[PDB]
RNA sequence: AGCCAGGAUGUUGGCUUAGAAGCAGCCAUCAUUUAAAGAAAGCGUAAUAGCUCACUGGUCGAGUCGGCCUGCGCGGAAGA
């Protein structure tokens, strides 16, 4: 029930966050049920938080509306069905490769978890960081 | 993983939970033997209460193995016997869900939050919350 | 089928059509929701 | 019977056709304990049905040791392992099929034998006499053989050492085979099932040496106890051998108008002769014996002489009633049969002429004791007799056996309900 | 058996059908195993025991009334 | 008419013969023609084939659309060809197919022989499946219903033809 | 519109402590979960089932959705 005004405002909430964020993750769901979206959902809230809506935003002009506000490059999620999690725990932390890793394990698709070129990071895990 | 052969969401006065010949004409038809149809179902129960049904799973196996991992009643189910009034939903707007109180109706909430588990225990309480209020009554607290 | 002088829908299956000018009424769901005329 | 041409001793079996229809289901229940061996009759395209699973049942009752026939393999879509299974999972059974089908409905010419390995192929309905063994038709012995692996996995579950025999790798012997799964078949384990179609004549031949080689003889089949006016144990072990006081069991009751009573027994124990003396142990009666008529190709065999295991039928005396015991005057006075179906539906009943209702309950009288699964009533609120039979058809036979015994007509109605005020 | 008069009062599993208490009028089971063959082919059976006695509008006692006379 | 807004796309392999308004279009199966309302305009244009409504003609849009549905399924008639798969429920209903003759045992008194059109292939993988293959998809079909009309599927326990994908909506014979 | 999933964990909502079990005994119930779960309007209803309430989700991308008044028509409409 998205209206174009109420679209363009639930799409700018929901992308400020990732906007001024760090690298979070989206999915690539069409085909799962509910209780695969309930349990995700509750899964990504206890990692990062319960803040995770699993409904699927993945519009012809959700995210080219919303995600445009910076790194523009980065708007090349206007692809199909898409329900993201957010992980304020560190940009690409566990959350950001644990969805890819249970992508065929009790789910259907996780969309890759393409980061964000918020550094411009490019192919490798973003913890280039020693301890 | 087996298909649907015994699918009743049922459970019986769990004394001996789910008798066969007790449920009703939709059990009959499913071929979960008893030999642990109450081993590990009549004693195990204890982590709530025993004596009401366990709110369980139906999931056993085609190689007559059973399995399930049994989730428990709610705390307004137990709202029967155990938050003092027997009746419940259909009229809490033209009648009382019971004295029930929210300083058990939380600690149930948290401390049974096993079964029903979540992202947060608040969500369980919450969960909870609206169990008892979809009667119309609910633990005032 | 009925042809009753008032042909209208009784289910969410049923259907009007006008084959040759005819307005009939097809439940895909109901063939007791056939009917002919009007 | 002795066997086809491979046949061993005349045998005298003793043979009660049974009906099919539940409705007089007494015929089931009587004849079911007046029985040693069963077998279970079944379409090779039918299966089993509402009255196979029922007389299934009735059988259970008497546990019977069955095997089963599988008739009608010419009809087309019938298969005789389809009707094995058709049993083993509607009446929850063990069906060893100890023989095979060679055909169906087009190329049905015999039978495999799942220990012969061997196909006798007689010929047709009359010729069926032909004896002309075949062995192992490879057509059927592809997989003849493996169907006699089941047949070898229930004999060796028959004996504790005997399974272990059959893990030694080695076979059982045509005797071993038969007496391990005999001896317990003998108390009702596993369905031997063969088949056949007595109308085209194949199978039934060899379904007569399985009935000598399997079915219990009254020397093989566990004895009986009769019963007492208080009943014991064994309130008397009434062993095949008549040696007992003659006993027999009285189990139906005939007609005849040139021999008038027609009464039917098989003889438990003992043995009465031409003329002799019992009591209806059961009615606290008595009486002589006079012209048993043991039926054989009947020709009237009045026989003199009447023994252990021997169903004959008996003129004269006085009473004897379907499960009613047949005694001396040593009198193991009861049998434990008292009972027979209760009728199910309940029907009034008046004769089309208004001063027929005498007669109409005297039809009912004797056409009551003619069978004994068919109550007679007679409520008080105008005269109507409520003949409580078991089926529609089991007292709509009885409502035209007025009519065709009685030569009286009848009209049937439901009977009215006692409407008490209050 | 709704359409009969059969109030439902509990049916289990039994064994392979099921057994179905139910307190059913007497005059409401005058034919009730032939129709059950018919419903069932055959395959089901019915006990019946008068145990009390009820109401169902039907003056079809006052309608006996009128015997021998009205 | 919304259809008809949409070219044709000709595969590879077929030949167009845009004829006035009738057209031909050949195909790896074969040669289909179709006589166009008189209120379409169709082209070519470079492997595609385009519908206009005529002018003159209140319902030249439709059809346009027709004639793009038409035109469509020619296509992929001779380059494919479409297959209408049936069924034989019941016993002793067979359906064995001699060339162009389906010799039935559908138990009426008689056998049932039903001689294929031109251009209708038809096999049973099955004593009791036929399965047409032809390059006209409303002859096709209407060839599986002349086969089904003959022994229907019936209500109860959906013995007659029926389609291969066919949903029988049986119901029982009574409560008695 | 079409096409690709989905319509919970109390969830048989206690819900007339037999369930009318998500859709007859009866009332209110997202309460993480959500686009979903309505906790009922045909399928079982006793559930299930797969469609049902819906809803999102995706697809692709042009209008589309409904009603009001309206004009003219249509049917209704069979005798000797
Ligand atoms: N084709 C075939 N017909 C049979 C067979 N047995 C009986 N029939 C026929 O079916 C009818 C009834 O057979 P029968 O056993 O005498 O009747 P019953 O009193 O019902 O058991 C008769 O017309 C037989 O010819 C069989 O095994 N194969």
């Amino acid at each position: 029930m998205a209206l174009n005004l109420q679209d363009k405002q639930a799409i700018v909430a929901e992308v400020s966050e990732v906007a001024k964020g760090a690298l979070s993750a989206v999915v690539a769901d069409s085909r799962g049920v509910t209780v695969d979206k309930m349990t995700e959902l509750r899964k990504a809230g206890r990692e990062a938080g319960v803040y995770m809506r699993v409904v699927r935003n993945t519009l012809l002009r959700r995210a080219v509306e919303g995600t445009p506000f910076e790194c523009l490059k980065d708007a090349f999620v206007g692809p199909t069905l898409i329900a993201y999690s957010m992980e304020h725990p560190g940009a690409a932390a566990r959350l950001f490769k644990e969805f890819a890793k249970a992508n065929a394990k009790f789910e259907v698709k996780a969309a890759a978890f393409e980061g964000e070129l918020i550094p411009a990071s490019q192919i490798d895990r973003l913890a280039t960081l020693p301890t | 993983a087996k298909k649907v052969q015994a699918y009743v969401k049922l459970q019986v006065a769990a004394g001996m939970a789910n008798p066969s010949p007790p449920v009703g004409p939709a059990l009959g038809q499913q071929g979960v033997n008893i030999m642990e149809f109450c081993k590990a179902f009549n004693a195990k129960t204890d982590s709530i209460e025993k004596g009401l049904p366990i709110p369980v799973v139906i999931t056993v196996y085609a190689d007559r193995s059973f399995t399930f991992v049994t989730k428990t009643p709610p705390a307004a189910v137990l709202l029967k016997k155990a938050a003092g009034i027997k009746s419940g939903s259909g009229k809490p707007n033209k009648d009382k869900v019971g004295k029930i109180s929210r300083a058990q109706l939380q600690e149930i909430a948290q401390t049974k939050a096993a079964d029903m588990t979540g992202a947060d225990i608040e969500a369980m309480t919450r969960s909870i919350e609206g169990t008892a209020r979809s009667m119309g009554l609910v633990v005032e607290d | 089928m009925k042809v009753r002088a008032s042909v209208k829908k009784l289910c969410r299956n049923c259907k009007i059509v006008k084959r040759d000018g005819v307005i009939r009424v097809i439940c895909s769901a109901e063939p007791k929701h056939k009917q002919r005329q009007g | 019977w002795s066997g086809m041409a491979k046949q061993y001793e005349p045998h005298r079996i003793n043979i009660i056709d049974t009906p099919g229809h539940v409705d007089f289901t007494i015929e089931v229940e009587r004849s079911m304990r007046v029985l040693d061996g069963a077998v279970m009759v079944y379409c090779a395209v039918g299966g089993v049905q509402p009255q196979s699973e029922t007389v299934w049942r009735q059988a259970n009752k008497y546990k019977v040791p069955r095997i089963a026939f599988v008739n009608k393999m010419d009809r087309m879509g019938a298969n005789f392992l389809k009707v094995v299974n058709q049993i083993k999972t509607r009446l929850g059974a063990n069906p060893v099929p100890l023989q095979l089908a060679i055909g169906a409905e087009e190329h049905f010419t015999g039978v495999v034998d799942l220990v012969k390995m061997k196909a006798i192929n007689w010929n047709d309905a009359d010729q069926g006499v032909t004896f002309e063994y075949e062995d192992i038709p490879a057509d059927m012995v592809e997989l003849a053989n493996e169907w006699h692996q089941n047949l070898i996995e229930s004999a060796a579950e028959a004996s504790e050492e005997l399974m272990e025999k059959y893990l030694g790798g080695e076979e059982l012997t045509e005797a071993e085979i038969k007496g391990a799964l005999r001896q317990r078949v003998l108390n009702n384990e596993i369905i031997l099932v063969t088949c056949g179609s007595a109308f085209k004549n194949k199978g039934v031949q060899a379904m007569l040496d399985a009935v000598i080689d399997y079915l219990p003889s009254p020397v093989d089949v566990p004895a009986i106890n009769g019963i007492l006016d208080d009943g014991k144990d064994t309130p008397a072990e009434r062993h095949a051998s008549d040696d007992e006081p003659f006993s027999a069991l009285a189990f139906k009751i005939a007609t005849d108008p040139f021999v008038g009573n027609l009464t039917f027994f098989r003889v438990y124990s003992g043995v009465v002769n031409s003329g002799d003396t019992v009591l209806n142990s059961v009615k606290a009666a008595r009486e002589r014996f006079g012209r048993i008529v043991q039926m054989h190709a009947n020709k009237r065999e009045e026989i003199k002489e009447v023994r252990a295991g021997d169903i004959a039928a008996a003129i004269g005396l006085k009473d004897v009633t379907t499960g009613d015991t047949l005694c001396d005057p040593d009198a193991p006075i009861i049998l434990e049969r008292m009972e027979f179906p209760e009728p199910v539906i309940s029907i009034a009943v008046e004769p089309k002429t208004k001063a027929d209702q005498e007669k109409m309950g005297l039809a009912l009288g004797r056409l009551a004791k003619e069978d004994p699964s068919f109550r007679v009533w007679t409520d008080e609120e105008s005269n109507q007799t409520i003949i409580a039979g078991m089926g529609e058809l089991h007292l709509d036979i009885i409502v035209d056996r007025m009519k065709r015994e009685f030569n009286v007509e009848a009209n049937v109605g439901k009977p009215q309900v006692a409407y008490r005020e209050t | 058996l709704s359409r009969r008069r059969g109030m439902l009062k509990g049916q289990e599993s039994e064994v392979t059908g099921v057994k179905i208490h139910a307190e059913v009028p007497l005059s409401e089971m005058f034919g009730y195993a032939t129709q059950l063959r018919s419903l069932t082919k055959g395959r089901a059976s019915y006990t019946m025991e008068f145990l009390k006695y009820d109401e169902a509008p039907s003056n079809v006692a006052q309608a006996v009334i009128e015997a021998r006379g009205k | 008419s919304r259809v008809a807004k949409a070219p044709v796309v000709v595969p590879a392999g077929v030949d167009v013969k845009i004829n006035g308004q009738v057209i031909t279009i050949k195909g790896k199966n074969g040669e289909l023609t179709r006589t166009l309302n008189d209120a379409v305009e169709v082209k070519h244009a470079d492997n595609t084939l385009t519908f206009g409504p005529r002018d003159g003609y209140a319902d030249g849009w439709a059809q346009a659309g027709t004639a793009r549905a038409l035109l469509n399924s020619m296509v992929i008639g001779v380059t494919e060809g479409f297959t209408k798969k049936l069924q034989l429920v019941g016993v002793g209903y067979r359906a064995a197919v001699k060339g162009n003759v389906i010799n039935l045992s559908l138990g009426f008194s008689h056998p049932v022989d039903h001689q294929l059109p031109a251009g209708i292939t038809a096999e049973c993988p099955t004593q009791t499946e036929i399965v047409l293959k032809g390059a006209d998809k409303q002859v096709i079909g209407q060839v599986a219903a002349d086969l089904r009309a003959y022994r229907r599927p019936e209500p109860y326990k959906g013995k007659g033809v029926r389609y291969a994908d066919e949903v029988v909506r049986t119901k029982e014979a009574k409560k008695k």
